[PDB]
């Protein structure tokens, strides 16, 4: 009746992360959230990565 | 009267291994897309997939 | 390659199935952009084309 909605994520790894706000020599400046070694939607080429 | 000879020479002795099989393993990236329809018409009238 | 000469077309009647449209492309009414936009979408598009 009501239309409660719930959002669960499962998950066993708890690996380290951060954030990265990246600016290209170009002029365009855009953020994403790299993971521990995963990949980190390569925009342009760039595929900066991090590790813990 | 005499012949010749066969020579054999050994220059390293490493500890290595077989090869049980071989691959090639790339890397992947995530790409996804979507699109967003109207019902219209009786062809999603409960379900997309009927059975 | 050439426009070679067939009794069907002499009566100046074709049937539909002689006409072929090469790939499926609809078209619409569009909408004016500014030229940074597009610039930005072609440099993309040459980005993730590089062969």
């Amino acid at each position: 009746p009501h239309g409660i909605i719930w959002k669960v994520s499962p998950c066993a790894a708890w690996v380290p992360s951060a954030v990265i706000e990246l600016t290209m020599p170009s002029g365009e400046v855009r953020t994403f959230h790299p993971m521990s070694g995963i990949p980190t939607q390569v925009f342009k080429g760039v595929s900066v990565t991090y590790l813990g | 009267p005499d012949s010749k000879c066969l020579k054999i020479k050994v220059k390293r002795i490493n500890l290595k291994c077989k090869k049980s099989s071989s691959y090639f393993v790339p890397d992947a990236r995530s790409r996804c897309t979507s699109v967003r329809r109207c019902r219209w018409a009786g062809d999603c009238q409960s379900g997309c997939p009927p059975h | 390659e050439l426009c070679s000469s067939d009794s069907g077309t002499s009566s100046g009647l074709l049937p539909s199935d002689r006409v072929l449209w090469i790939g499926d492309v609809a078209c619409q009414p569009m909408t004016p952009i500014p030229e940074e936009t597009f610039l930005e979408l072609k440099s993309f598009s040459q980005s993730e084309f590089p062969d």
